[PDB]
RNA sequence: GUGGGGUAACGGCCCACCAAGCCGAAGAUCGGUACGGGCCGUGAGAGCGGGAGCCCGGAGAUGGACACUGAGACACGGGUCCA
RNA sequence: CGGCUUUUCCGGAGUGUAAAAAGCUCCGGGAAUAAGGGCUGGGCAAGGCCGGUGGCAGCCGCCGCGGUAAUACCGGCGGCCCGAGUGGUGGCCACUAUUAUUGGGCCUAAAGCGGCCGUAGCCGGGCCCGUAAGUCCCUGGCGAAAUCCCACGGCUCAACCGUGGGGCUCGCUGGGGAUACUGCGGGCCUUGGGACCGGGAGAGGCCGGGGGUACCCCCGGGGUAGGGGUGAAAUCCUAUAAUCCCGGGGGGACCGCCAGUGGCGAAGGCGCCCGGCUGGAACGGGUCCGACGGUGAGCGCGGAAGGCCAGGGGAGCGAACCGGAUUAGAUACCCGGGUAGUCCUGGCUGUAAAGGAUGCGGGCUAGGUGUCGGGCGAGCUUCGAGCUCGCCCGGUGCCGUAGGGAAGCCGUUAAGCCCGCCGCCUGGGGAGUACGGCCGCAAGGCUGAAACUUAAAGGAAUUGGCGGGGGAGCACUACAAGGGGUGGAGCGUGCGGU
RNA sequence: GGUCAGGUCGAGCCCGGGCUCCGUGAGGGGGGAGAAGUCGUAACAAGGUAACCGUAGGGGAACCUACGGCUCGAUCACCUCCU
RNA sequence: UAACUUCGGGAGAAGGGGUGCCUGCGGGUGCGUAACCCGCAGGUCGCAGUGACUAGGGGGGCCCGACUGUUUAAUAAAAA
């Protein structure tokens, strides 16, 4: 033999030996337990709106220095602090501090960050429930509050 | 203990086939082995082939032509219906031409094509080709 | 390396089995 | 051929004759054949060792194809002779002899007890013991109210 | 198990008496998670994942408990009652 | 620029409504009249220039890009994709034979349980016969419609819908038939298995007995001033005298050469000799049972050294320890002392690079050589298989064909080709940790995670460089040998600094 | 239809305990990042005391040392192989 | 019926329920309806059924000493 009984009546020792071997996959055993939906907050959810805490800068990794733009957050309905990347240039200067904002993952939820970046998580999309890719770009629409 | 006589003899049938030795014999033997030989011989695979019945051991002596490129059995010894049949013959046959999937029947024992010509199946003994 | 290592874990399991005891 | 079963060493190369009908070169009558049997039997000789006088002295390797045909249900051969008679064990010579050897065994352990080996060996002829009695259970050569002890064993040696 | 009630009706459903069983490593029990099915998504297939409109069945109607009236209800837009 | 037609859009007619709208559809009027979004470095390339910026600001899915001529950023310009979409974040499947049934590994990459047994379980040699449970065939009862596929038909088209045929999670049912295969029942045989007799080798085990070497000590004699120890040394020992040397006696631990590329054992492991008890093991002869078989979750058992426990012992050795040296310092190499332990008995513990990093059994697949033990046919003989040639059986090694392997290697003692069965692995670190439970006297063992973070972790082989790594070989910017000199002074000169 | 006895179905409410899950505390350990300091030179070349290993004690630390194992082991020598 | 544990214990943990009289039965031991004892059902009164007398309050952390015992016969019984 190599591994694994052949008998017309040994099929259950295979149908055990696939689902214990199965969760020596981390992702497998990670969705199917629902450790992605609790650990990393949200509560599975697409994306959450909170209010900004304050905006605070982080530092760049190991090649890389900059002043990452960021906001702390707090998510809303959840009721956890968060840390979310900014995107756009002038971007920071939209966000006005107590405004509602909505944040979304980046780059797989699994809780890889970019690789510039070291703890934040997740992306701002909006301001005063208006995007910043709107706000770049002057001639759109332009904020309030 | 050896089980499945049929394999291993099988084993060492194909295995003097690919040295290309001038016959091969075969020490622990049996219906299943000389039956399958019996409709091996008779398809042309193998040539004349004698058994002489020591109080010991049949001892099979097969003369090998060279035709054979392959003879293994199946592992579990699957069921297998008239209609899986052909799920089978893709698998296990190298083309739709050599059809010895042997397999036994209700009708005896009949290669793949043969037991296709009248129709009937069982469980799977075994390939050549 | 590996005798580094075991003694790490020793001094860990034993001084932290000592809080466990001593919080036992 | 072969089998390493306590030990890696190959089995003894040895073979039957691949005779099928006898010498009649060699001659005895079925009448004469079972008197050899039975005072072979009478001093004590095991079964194992009758046919070994019979082949040495009296020339007859296996008494299966002399005999036979002579009441053709089965091969005439020597615990068979002896069961007809009422001369055989009730226990077969196989388990018998097996046994017989593990309650001498137990006995060095009691004076001597300090061996890695011998109590190893123990161990060993026990497992094998089991074995040859879970078949014999089957076919009745032991009733199944039965099971092995070392006890029960010194019961049945004494 | 025996006998008995109760119900539309079998039945430890309920009950009296009697027995000591019954279930479990061919994974019981317990914990977690979940309407189930036709289907669906993907995938050459095998397989994996899914229960959404719709159709099919059950469950429920602020949370819990309860009868009456009717063939039928313990009753989403009927009643009683506690929270 | 010339001509043509002319989507929205206007107006009308019916419709429909069984009130509109939906304004369709028919007709009259009538315009070239809604197009965007991403990317353009490698990956994908499917697509390149200029300006600005200058390791910033940014870009970012990854590898990466920006540190003053950036195709990657920003803007422009140009180009590629796609097109009423396009793109982001999240989830799921695919790719991923990265869950292996199709279709995966485990010598060294992750991965073999330190070994065994035998229970559940899986798997099972040949020959005959019964049944036909699995299995195959046929019939039939049946698994709604819908979705899906095919045909035709309908709506301007197609989506969708109608009709007709097929398939469906397809898990159930009944009767009839076949009997290779499988299951069951019965009978039958020796190839596997187990068993016997007789030769035989060995550092297997236990027990009794018994010798000597050396180390140590103690005692007398002899005999003076050092011995010991190292790279040098010191500590150290020794003057009521060491070391030495001679004789005498006591103690504990062990058994160089022998000794092998050797033997034995399941494994841990095993060496004076002798006998007794006792385990395994080869061969010839199959002489006896007659498939009794294989593997084996669970379970049970043995398991170095070190540690623990009780009791007894202690020469030499020696963690810890105490000095000395060395060193910058030395918690070390080196020396001089030393306790636990090393020994025994009883119990416990249960680990390991417990290795051949290679689970076990069977069958098949070039050989060569050496070696151990057994059989055989001879020659030799010291008449004993003592020396030797070969075939063969079992065992241990090397080399190598076919093949396998990424290579190194493996290659009838498989890592080849098959079959059966177990354990285990599925990127790295976190972490062999936490908790929980079990075990243990204790020390600790068994089991065994997640948060978080990473584009590697890793293996083999190549090339060079390197080494207080080895071998060969030269040199005068080398060292020695050797002669003269700089560093001291005054001055000249270049420099550092001021 | 009244009130009142006995009996039955029978929540919430309260108390005590059991199981399970979340937030969170003086104090105390390691863990993955960080550019740059400190101490020592541990491994990697025989890393200048071969290395690893199981276990036991010690030292600030890398570590050192004992015992027993292993070479995936060290230098020519050695021995032995092989030639 | 917890923590803990030298697995012996902790433990009578803790907490909750019941308990009277009458009327009628059953079981055990025996011998034949004795002498007692252990249960079961119904009916029913009080504020309360161990109604009296008899009769432990419990739980947790810490210090000390192992325990039991002994101690200043007669101001100290403890940790000594």
């Amino acid at each position: 033999g190599k591994k694994a009984p052949n008998g017309e009546f040994a099929g259950r020792k295979l149908k055990l030996k696939r689902k214990k071997f199965r969760w020596s996959d981390i992702r497998y055993k990670r969705r199917v337990l629902r450790l992605k939906e609790k650990s990393d907050p949200l509560e599975g959810a697409p994306q959450a709106r909170g209010i900004v805490l304050e905006k605070i800068a982080v530092e760049a990794k190991q090649p890389n220095s900059g002043m990452r733009k960021a906001v702390r957050v707090q998510l809303i309905k959840n009721g956890k602090v968060v840390t979310a990347f900014c995107p756009g240039d002038g971007a920071i200067k939209f966000i006005d501090e107590h405004d509602e904002v909505i944040i979304e993952g980046i780059g797989g939820p699994k809780g890889g960050s970019m690789g510039d970046i070291p703890g934040i998580r997740y992306k701002v999309v909006k301001v005063n429930r208006v995007s910043l890719k709107e706000l770049v770009k002057g001639r759109k629409e332009k904020p309030r509050r | 203990t050896l089980l499945d006589p049929l394999a291993n003899a099988l084993s060492h049938i194909t295995n003097s086939e690919r040295v290309g030795k001038r016959e091969v014999y075969i020490k622990p033997a049996s219906k299943l082995i000389g039956e399958v030989l019996r409709v091996m011989q008779k398809y042309g695979y193998i040539g004349e082939f004698e058994f002489i019945d020591d109080g010991r051991a049949g001892v099979y002596r097969v003369q090998l032509l060279g035709r054979i490129n392959k003879a293994g059995a199946i592992k579990p010894r699957f069921p297998v219906k008239v209609s899986e049949f052909e799920k089978w013959e893709k698998r296990f046959l190298p083309a739709f031409e050599f059809g010895i999937l042997i397999v036994s029947t209700s009708q005896g024992v009949m290669s793949h094509k043969e037991a296709i010509e009248k129709g009937i199946g069982g469980r799977l003994i075994a390939y050549v080709y | 390396m590996r005798w580094k290592w075991i003694k790490k874990r020793i001094r860990r399991l034993k001084r932290q089995r000592k809080k466990e005891r001593g919080l036992i | 051929m072969a089998r390493m079963h306590a030990r890696k060493r190959g089995k003894s190369g040895s073979k039957r004759p691949p005779r099928t009908a006898p010498p009649i070169w060699v001659e005895y009558t079925v009448e004469e054949i079972e008197n050899l049997v039975v005072k072979l039997r009478k001093e004590g000789y095991s079964t194992a060792m009758i046919g070994t006088i019979l082949r040495d002295q009296y020339g007859i390797p296996s008494v299966k194809l002399f005999k036979d045909p002579d009441n053709p249900n089965r091969n005439l051969t020597i615990t068979r002779i002896l069961e007809k008679h009422g001369l055989a064990p009730e226990i077969p010579e196989d388990l018998m002899f097996l046994i017989r050897r593990a309650v001498n065994l137990r006995k060095h352990l009691e004076q001597h007890p300090k061996d890695l080996h011998s109590m190893r060996g123990l161990q060993l002829i026990e497992s094998k013991i089991r074995r040859l009695v879970k078949y014999y259970k089957r076919k009745g050569k032991l009733p199944k109210n039965w099971r092995y002890d070392p006890e029960t064993a010194k019961l049945l040696v004494r």
